């Protein structure tokens, strides 16, 4: 299941 | 054109998208990007997507019958936050955050 990542790339 | 309520939401709304709150704002500036996010989910999960930039487009075109109509949104874009993600999510917490600084604005609106 898909889940929202907010850490920077 | 804007009504005396509807210049206190737009007030809000501009201290929403400021730097004060900036830490857990910034993922409700523009639209949940499932594709950056590869969230193939959201669309399915989310029916009616929302957030501050698009809040302000709104606010900016006169699209607002009322501050029932703004609020229902800024709350539409919090509701969705806590549908998608799970309660653990820190994003969850930033949303919670922002909420807290929405719901007192708009209670002590004049
Ligand atoms: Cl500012």
């Amino acid at each position: 299941a898909p889940r929202k990542q907010l850490a920077t790339k | 054109k804007l009504s005396e309520h509807l210049r206190y939401c737009d007030s809000i709304l501009r201290e929403m998208l400021s730097k004060k709150h900036a830490a857990y704002a910034w993922p409700f500036y523009k639209p949940v990007d499932a594709e950056a996010l590869e969230l193939h989910d959201y669309h399915d999960i989310i029916k009616h997507p929302m957030d501050l930039s698009t809040v302000k487009r709104k606010m900016d075109g006169r699209e607002y019958p009322d501050a029932q109509g703004f609020a229902a949104d800024v709350r539409l874009m919090f509701s969705n936050c806590y549908k998608y993600n799970p309660p653990d999510h820190e994003v969850v917490a930033m949303a919670r955050k922002l909420q807290d600084v929405f719901e007192m604005r708009f209670a002590k609106m004049p």
